[PDB]
């Protein structure tokens, strides 16, 4: 009820770095602002890892088999992640800016393109325990003149070639005794060689440069070595390459041009399959599978991802998020639905497990600000600075009726009665609470009495009276029913905003400018008690701040407050790095949460590093966009004083760490907050962290573990084999004294398998008590996994309660029958 | 491999006074002739205060400022049992043949320990507590 | 001895130990290789950043350290490690059982001496090769040649000449041949330290007297001498920077600096390293730089520089004294109490008998910084109480820290040795803060903990009073009196509502914190030595003198679990991050690990050392032990966060072909089982040689023969078998068959069937027993029926429980 852990980050589908699929084409790895998201395409689910990076990610790969994940910052922070286990194994620091990490197809060793250096390291072992210094640098190849921009292995591990912004594209081996076999360099291009490749046969070499050129290198005659047999030019006129991949087993080039165009070729032939305009915005990364039938693009001009097939004209996902523009967030009464609004207008509909915008609504023209659900999560509304509140349903996914005012006025916040007629909106301009009927587009009442803006509004779940927040430091509670049209002010003394009611509707959380949240009675007028937030808020000092965070007034209030589903807790969130969980009656915060730990995010750090405070100025506040190799990144369009305006590049600043919208789940007390980075999910759904067991097996290994007394691990080694002789060996082998010791430590992966094995075998078995202890220990062990996914165990549990009643409770009814006949026949008397 | 040693008692083995007991938070029965540490029992966390051999099999190790006497088995190399005073053990004496042990406690108390090697039972509480207090109080 | 849940990662918090460290160069720059027991460390000299650690703990402690350019040569017991980058590339195990004393590197050779007064020679397999692997020979020093081998050096421009110095004299060898090319005469003092020289032919020797001898070999003569009054020399070094300067390191901690041209000492440093821990253990000028790196046995490694000379006209005469430069220190004594400071497992507080805190950083070994003990100027104005010879704070027995309001006031409370109060410290300012918190009943502080709101520190006396001081102004709030013995562990709940305390009276007191009432008072058996609380899950654990940790629920106001199982005084113990486990360590050299939902010791680590403090990280990753010897903090990776391990009760015992399997009939005798085959027999039955065999089982008073064919009797024939029971007066075959059934349920197999036979008795002779109710013969056997019968409600307690849980879990 207190312990909330990070579960999943949603959206902002690409910022910076390399995109990769796994061994299988299911798992797609993308960078987020500092995290890695994994999108599984067929089993449509999304995931983002529990950790974050310290700067923006500029390099990424995963293992051959999907065991290790390497994320590397812009600076060269490297993070070793147990990819199957989602836990961080090692933080190494590469001291140079690297651009490419690629594992071996062997999986034995990976390599790194940092500067003009190639660093080739051995892989750390996953089944081995975590060590202090796991990484062993095998070799370092520094035969390059400028920064090495692209890098590949062969399909054998024994050949690696890298390419730089220097003209060179150079092959070596892993091992130096394989140096003499092939160790040479390629030149003769015009420009940045942006990608050089082996073919699927290791005899043809493809080298692609920025100018639009490919050479077909081949170890051929006029001993004799390595001529160009042909060149290939796509003849892009002013456009030039940004990114290039090559799928070798089908001989396919994916190109990304500066003009947002992209081409496909068949490389011994060099024949144009199709040209797609991905957009105005260039492909910043291309990717193929080992199957080579999906392609993955990312535009870091927009922040979009695109999985599209080359052979069939068909996308998989065309996802386009919006940074700094996650305005509203909305839990449904159902715990399966989530609504995110935006300043661009898009209002997306997410599942919490499968993190996909299932729906969107791109019909608002301006910023959408406040969204509440009503009537069992059927209808869902959207007040806007677009001058309207547009209604939305979750069955037809359509606009119902765009409630309008007179003078086309923007609307600050939205409140919906559960009785689905009454929708109130407060305005940032007009400061009159407009009440719309849902059935009639006319306004029901123009509630007047706000001097300065109406900040926020909510109704009770109980009496459905509304509480609006002035900027005149004064709550106005309106009771519009019983034909009174009656009002009451509550004077606060400092400037309130972000109002939030208890579900009982007799107490209200208020956030003043002091940070002090107050709780107000509604059946009476006085203040109940007030909890302080100006002390326990993590605020950040910007690099351009000229005052320390201890006496900074940047973010020590709260831009959103929410009551818990008992009404006994509150999660509040503001323009800070800090999200807070106060207890309502005990009146002291339970836990304080970071939203994001990113140096490029501005107000993350409490204390700035004094090595960056130079003579006159920061060390980071110097304009470094003027040194980019590309003209477009050297172009500055930043208008000076734009605060949360349209695009990212036009702040002329780092993005502030701010969290706009905060809500609780009804069911499992999970709270989600749409941040600057995107929607974050904290939950109490603990042990959804997926945990592989006993990773590489014989039947002898589990049976030797029976001889080795390693009985839970022997059960795992049996259940990976799935032969019922072994399961009845290992099942009756463990003693009773460690049955609940075993069953609480069973993963959820074999949970329907073990529940079905118990549910089937125990029906015909004499070990009724022994099976019964297993079902007791399992249902007391991990019944919560059957609380969430009921249809997952529905076949197994059916057999289980077949065994409980027909097989076991028949024996019990026999027992109680003979018992009660004993009690009668020994407690009563005779005759004669 | 004994860089700190502040307590010593020699064993009543007979005319052979070899294999004596040295201790500072960690005890070694060490031979005189073969110049080697023979038996090593972990003492206490604190520097050891009292180091008393009772019998042919059992000896008391005492910690400075701690409330726990440990009765160690000589040849078994493990603790036979523990005694625990009401407060910090300040001084120690024992009877002839492991009958009853006098613990002067640091708070000011006398804990007696009756048949300390008798038959869980491994935690041995203070049997008797002899305090001394004036007439007026 | 091996752990399954945790594993050793590194011993955090150590810089050196006193073993003479080695210096090396990469190109222009310098690295330093020091020893910590069985693990060596490498440093840049220009920042004292940690560069490498050993890939393995060595099986015995490293005795010697030498270092060439990329290869660091460690030397433990019989074997010598050739390490590149802290990784064992080549172990060279010497052909004695003698212990390796000293070591040196020159040419294509390696030379290492043992304590059998014999040096071993190890050639490279080629000059093309880089590390020496070929075993050349063993030469020795007999007692006409020299004494005990103090050092092996190679003075430069000496072709295959090995300079072996003893306490007596100096020898020179051709290690290609193996011939003693020269023996020096005895110096009359006991030579203790050698050092080569940037001049030719000279070896500097610092003896057991305060005497340093410059000694030639081409002369064979002691060219100059240098005296020291009453100090035992430990290290010698030469400043090769540009003025001829000599470094004399005592074992009294003092460093003496000479200029041999002016024939004068320059400055003597006092007490740069602790005298009791070896004095100055090794000091060495970095070659061609005015920087001397000093290393003490106080887990400290300092740097000093000569400033360039102020005299423009002179230079060499006017010398600035050496000046403090960067240093990595550790706890000189072993650490008494540790804790995990922050939430993200970045910092650990470690307090020792060195009388100091240290704020170690498990992220980066250089952010590890020693805390200040500098009092704020007292807010009252009247001056404070203490000696003007300001000593360190007395060593600490308890720690307390909450990072809720960090850096707005103090948030570290430390219970110093034998002080009636306890000081407060800012974690952020790395310095003891303004308030000190008293007992106010004239007893010692014996346990402290702080409020999670960061506004209260709780202080428990030796006389029982618990004061609640405020972290705002240092003011007290309430002084609770429940215990008349000592308090020994305090906590608050995570909501700051209900506060617990454990005492040396055997009392755990439940008080409210918002309210002021004593809510509950649980009396446990032994007095209670410590208290650990889990804020996320509202439990609290305690060690007592009953060698066993009781975990007490704070809601249900009673014991939830007690782990018996230890063998000695339980030193430290800790919950998990999530309350699933408790790590305990006791004086029994065991560190056991406990799964509290069940309550079984699921693994115990046997250690060579006694583990004093264990500390589970608030993150689910790290376990910190501190031992009684050893000054660092053993960090342990928690494998459960990575894959898993087994959870068995396996501690006290230490401390196929046909791919098919017939079922076991009965696993243990205590469990109940049914009849092999059809379950439908109950549904059938419920919807003479026989009586002779029943008699022959009755005369045995064991009826195990009857039950066999009783299962195997055809179900319709039993409808005449029980309907002929021969009992009118004696009721024998009634009592014979009923006791046959009760002996049938005794082995618990075919449990349902004897119930069916009992109900078939009621179908057959319920009137024959009923009209003769009160008869003490059949009533005895039915009393025996109830006594055997009353256990098996445990499956009715299983079936109803498991059924309701199944329905409740499927529906909700």
């Amino acid at each position: 009820k207190s312990d909330f852990k990070f579960s999943n980050l949603l959206g902002t589908v690409y910022r910076q770095g390399n995109i990769t699929f796994s061994d299988d084409g299911k798992q797609l790895l993308s960078p987020v602002g500092n995290r890695v998201s994994v999108f599984d395409l067929i089993n449509n689910k999304s995931f983002t890892f529990e950790y974050e990076h310290r700067k923006n990610i500029a390099a990424i790969d995963l293992n051959k088999q999907g065991t290790l994940l390497i994320s590397i910052d812009e600076d060269g922070r490297a993070i070793l992640v147990n990819f199957k286990a989602r836990n961080v194994l090692h933080h190494f620091n590469f001291k140079e800016k690297c651009s490419a990490v690629k594992f071996s197809p062997d999986g034995r060793l990976f390599a790194l393109a940092s500067g003009r250096f190639l660093q080739i390291w051995k892989t750390p072992d996953v089944n081995k325990d975590r060590q202090f210094a796991p990484f062993v640098r095998h070799r370092v190849h520094a035969g390059h003149f400028q920064d090495i921009t692209s890098l590949t292995w062969s399909q054998d591990s024994r050949f690696i070639l890298t390419t730089s912004k220097d003209l060179s594209a150079k092959i070596w081996s892993v091992d130096s005794e394989e140096k003499n076999l092939a160790a040479t360099t390629f030149n003769g291009h015009r420009d940045y060689v942006m990608g050089a490749f082996f073919s699927h046969d290791q005899e043809k070499i493809y080298t692609v440069s920025k100018d639009g050129a490919v050479f077909v290198w081949e170890f051929t005659k006029r001993k004799y070595s390595w001529r160009i047999t042909k060149k290939h030019f796509f003849y892009a006129n002013q456009a030039k390459v940004k990114c290039v991949t090559f799928h070798p087993a089908t001989r396919l080039l994916a190109v990304g041009f500066t003009s947002g165009e992209f081409r496909l070729y068949d490389l011994p032939d060099f024949t144009l399959i199709q040209q797609l305009s991905m957009g105005q915005n260039p492909v910043n990364t291309v990717s193929v599978n080992q199957t080579g039938e999906w392609l993955a693009f990312g535009s870091s001009k927009l922040g979009q991802l695109l999985v599209y097939e080359w052979q069939s004209e068909s996308y998989i996902l065309k996802q386009q998020g919006h940074f700094d523009s996650t305005n509203s967030l909305a839990y449904s009464p159902d715990g399966s639905r989530v609504v995110t609004a935006s300043e661009d207008g898009k209002i997306k509909v997410w599942d919490i497990t499968s993190g996909f915008c299932l729906a969107t609504f791109e019909e608002h023209t301006s910023s959408v600000t406040a969204v509440q659900f009503a009537k069992r999560g059927q209808v869902m509304f959207s007040s806007s600075l677009d001058g309207t509140v547009r209604a939305w349903d979750l069955i037809r996914y359509r606009n119902f009726r765009t409630f309008t005012g007179t003078e086309r006025i923007q609307f600050n916040c939205l409140a919906v009665d559960p009785s689905g007629e009454v929708v109130c909106a407060g305005s940032l301009d007009n400061f009159d609470i407009h009440v719309w009927s849902v059935q009639t587009g006319q306004l029901l009442d123009a509630l007047s009495g706000h001097e300065g803006p109406v900040s926020c509004l909510s109704f009770s779940q109980e009496n459905s009276v509304l509480a609006s927040a002035s900027w005149d430091k004064t709550i106005r509670i309106w009771s519009i029913f019983g034909r009174s049209q009656q009002v009451e002010p509550i004077e606060v003394y400092s400037d309130v905003l972000a109002l939030s009611m208890r579900p009982d509707g007799k107490e209200v959380a208020v956030s003043t400018l002091k940070g002090q949240i107050s709780i107000f009675n509604i059946e009476d007028a006085k203040q109940v008690g007030n909890i302080d937030c100006r002390k326990d808020i993590i605020s950040g000092r910007f690099n351009q701040d000229r005052f320390t965070a201890k006496n900074s007034e940047r973010s020590k209030f709260f831009t959103t407050i929410h009551y818990s589903f008992d009404g006994m807790a509150i999660v509040a969130g503001g323009n800070n790095n800090s999200i807070c969980l106060y207890d309502v009656p005990n009146e002291v915060l339970l836990k304080r949460f970071i939203v994001s730990r990113n140096m490029a995010l501005n107000g993350t750090l409490e204390f700035l590093n004094s090595k960056k405070m130079t003579e006159a100025g920061s060390l980071d506040l110097i304009d470094d966009a003027g040194e980019n190799s590309d003209l477009e990144d050297r172009i500055d369009n930043s208008l000076p004083g734009s605060q949360r305006g349209g695009d990212l590049s036009t702040r002329k600043m780092r993005p502030e760490v701010r969290v706009t919208s905060v809500q609780f789940s009804p069911t499992a007390n999970a709270f989600a907050a749409a941040s600057t980075e995107g929607l974050l999910i904290y939950s109490t759904n603990d042990t959804i962290l997926f945990d592989p067991f006993d990773l590489d097996v014989t039947p002898h290994s589990t049976v030797e573990a029976l001889r080795e007394k390693q009985f839970l691990n022997a059960l795992v080694m049996a259940f990976r084999l799935n032969e019922e002789y072994l399961i009845n060996k290992v099942y009756e082998a463990i003693p009773i004294k460690e049955i609940p010791l075993v069953a609480s430590n069973i993963p959820a992966i074999y949970l329907p398998r073990i529940l079905k094995f118990i549910g089937d075998f125990a029906i015909e078995s004499q070990h009724i008590e022994f099976n019964l202890i297993w079902i007791k220990a399992l249902l007391s062990a991990s019944g919560g996994y059957i609380n969430e996914h009921k249809y997952l165990f529905s076949t197994a549990m059916r057999s289980i309660q077949r065994f409980i009643v027909r097989v076991a409770k028949e024996v019990v009814n026999t027992t109680t029958d003979n018992k009660y006949t004993y009690r009668f026949l020994v407690s009563t008397d005779g005759s004669m | 491999n004994c860089v700190q040693l502040n307590k010593l008692t020699i064993v009543p083995a007979g005319d052979s006074v070899a294999q004596l007991l040295v201790a500072s938070h960690s005890i070694s029965l060490i031979d005189i002739e073969e110049k080697k540490v023979v038996m090593t029992f972990p003492g206490h966390v604190s520097p050891v205060s009292t180091l008393q051999v009772i019998t042919n099999e059992f000896f008391i190790s005492g910690a400075e400022g701690d409330r726990f006497l440990n009765v160690y088995d000589i040849h078994s190399g493990m603790t036979k049992c523990v005694l625990v005073a009401e407060s910090d053990i300040k001084e120690l004496s024992h009877s002839g043949q492991a009958d009853s042990i006098a613990v002067t406690t640091e708070d000011g108390s006398l804990e007696i320990f009756v048949d300390p090697l008798v038959s869980g039972n491994k935690s041995k509480k203070s049997s008797k507590k002899i305090q001394i207090v004036s007439k007026d109080g | 001895k091996n752990s399954k849940i945790f594993s050793p990662f590194r011993i955090i918090g150590n810089v050196s130990n006193g073993v003479p460290f080695a210096t090396g160069t990469l190109g222009s720059t310098f690295y330093i290789v020091t020893c910590v027991g069985k693990t060596f460390q490498i440093y840049d000299a220009n920042t004292l950043h940690l560069l490498f650690v050993s890939e393995k703990e060595t099986p015995s402690s490293i005795v010697a350290l030498s270092a060439h350019f990329h290869y660091v040569y460690a030397a433990y017991e019989n074997k010598v490690g050739i390490y590149k980058r802290g990784i064992e590339e080549h172990l060279l195990e010497l052909e004695t059982d003698a212990n390796v004393e000293h070591l040196c590197i020159f040419g294509d050779y390696l030379c290492a001496s043992t304590d059998d007064n014999s040096i071993f020679i190890y050639k490279k397999s080629d000059p093309q090769d880089k590390y020496p692997s070929e075993f050349y020979t063993k030469l020795t020093v007999t007692e006409i040649q020299g004494g005990e081998i103090v050092s092996l050096q190679h003075l430069a421009t000496y072709l295959n000449k090995l300079t072996v110095v003893t306490k007596s004299n100096v020898l020179l060898f051709n290690v290609r041949t193996g011939k003693l090319v020269f023996t020096s005469n005895e110096f009359p003092d006991q030579i203790t330290t050698a050092e080569p020289a940037p001049v030719l032919d000279i070896i500097a020797l610092g003896t057991v007297t305060g005497e340093v001898i410059m000694f030639n070999m081409r002369k064979g003569k002691r060219i100059r001498t240098i005296k020291i009054p009453q100090s035992r020399i430990s290290s010698l070094s030469f400043r090769t920077d540009g003025s001829s300067h000599l470094s004399v390191g005592t074992s009294s901690g003092d460093l003496i600096f000479y200029d041999l041209d002016r024939r004068s000492r320059i400055h003597v440093l006092k007490n740069i390293h602790r005298e009791s821990y070896g004095g100055v253990t090794q000091a060495t000028f970095l070659n061609g730089q005015p920087i001397i790196v000093t290393s003490g046995g106080d887990n400290s490694l300092k740097e000093y520089v000569f400033d360039p000379s102020l005299s423009q006209g002179s230079g060499d005469v006017v010398v600035q004294p050496p000046r403090y430069l960067r240093s990595r220190g550790g706890h000189s004594q072993p650490p008494s109490y540790i804790a995990f400071a922050d939430s993200q497992s970045h910092f650990m507080l470690s307090a020792s008998k060195d009388r100091s805190l240290w704020s170690f950083s498990l992220r980066k070994d250089a952010q590890s910084q020693e805390m200040s003990q500098r009092l704020h100027k007292k807010q009252d104005g009247g001056r404070v109480g203490g000696s003007t010879i300001k000593s360190k704070f007395p060593e600490i027995v308890a720690l307390a820290i909450e990072n809720a309001r960090i850096g707005e006031w103090e948030n570290i409370i430390t219970a110093h040795k034998d002080e009636k109060f306890a000081r407060t410290w800012d974690m952020r300012n790395k310095r003891v803060g303004r308030w000190t918190f008293d007992t106010t009943d004239d007893g010692f502080v014996k346990s402290v903990a702080m409020s999670q709101c960061g506004n209260f520190g709780f202080i428990g006396s030796s006389n029982g009073s618990i004061t609640i001081y405020n972290m705002q102004s240092g003011i007290l709030r309430k002084k609770y009196k429940l215990h008349k013995r000592a308090v020994t562990g305090i906590s608050l709940d995570g909501m700051n509502r209900k506060m617990v305390s454990c005492g040396l009276d055997g009392i755990v007191g439940f008080y409210d914190f918002n309210k002021s009432t004593l809510l509950g008072k649980l009396k446990l058996d032994a007095p209670i030595t410590a208290m650990v609380y889990h804020r996320s899950s509202d439990l609290f654990a305690l060690a007592l003198d009953d060698l066993s940790i009781v975990v007490i629920d704070a809601v249900t106001q009673r014991v939830v679990r007690q782990l018996w199982g230890h063998s000695n005084r339980i030193t430290a113990f800790d919950f998990s991050p999530e309350g699933r486990w408790i790590v305990s360590a006791s004086l029994d050299s065991t560190i056991r690990t406990w799964d509290l939902p069940t309550g079984g010791c699921i693994d115990g680590i046997i250690v060579d050392n006694v583990a004093t403090n264990v500390k589970f990280s608030p993150n689910g990753d790290l376990l910190a032990t501190t031992h009684v010897t050893g000054n660092g903090i053993c960090i342990w990776t928690n494998r459960a966060q990575f894959k898993t391990v087994s959870t068995r009760t396996i501690d006290e015992s230490e401390f196929i072909d046909f791919n098919t399997y017939t079922s076991l009939e009965q696993i243990d005798k205590e469990l109940l089982t049914l009849s092999i085959g059809p379950r439908s027999k109950m549904n059938t039955l419920l919807h003479s040689h026989f009586t002779k065999q029943l008699r022959e089982g009755s005369q045995s008073k064991d009826y195990s023969s009857l039950l066999a064919t009783l299962i195997n009797f055809s179900p319709a024939a039993v409808d005449l078998e029980i309907r002929s029971l021969n009992s009118f007066e004696p009721f024998d075959e009634i009592v014979w068959f009923i006791d046959a059934l009760t002996q049938g349920l005794k082995s618990n197999k075919n449990f349902e069937l004897y119930e069916t036979f009992m109900s078939l008795l009621f179908k057959a002779h319920g009137d024959v027993i009923h009209a003769n109710n009160k008869n003490q013969d059949i009533a005895s056997a039915l009393q025996n029926w109830e006594d055997v019968h009353k256990k098996e409600d445990r499956l009715d307690d299983l079936v109803k429980f498991c059924m309701g849980v199944a329905a409740f879990v499927t529906t909700a």
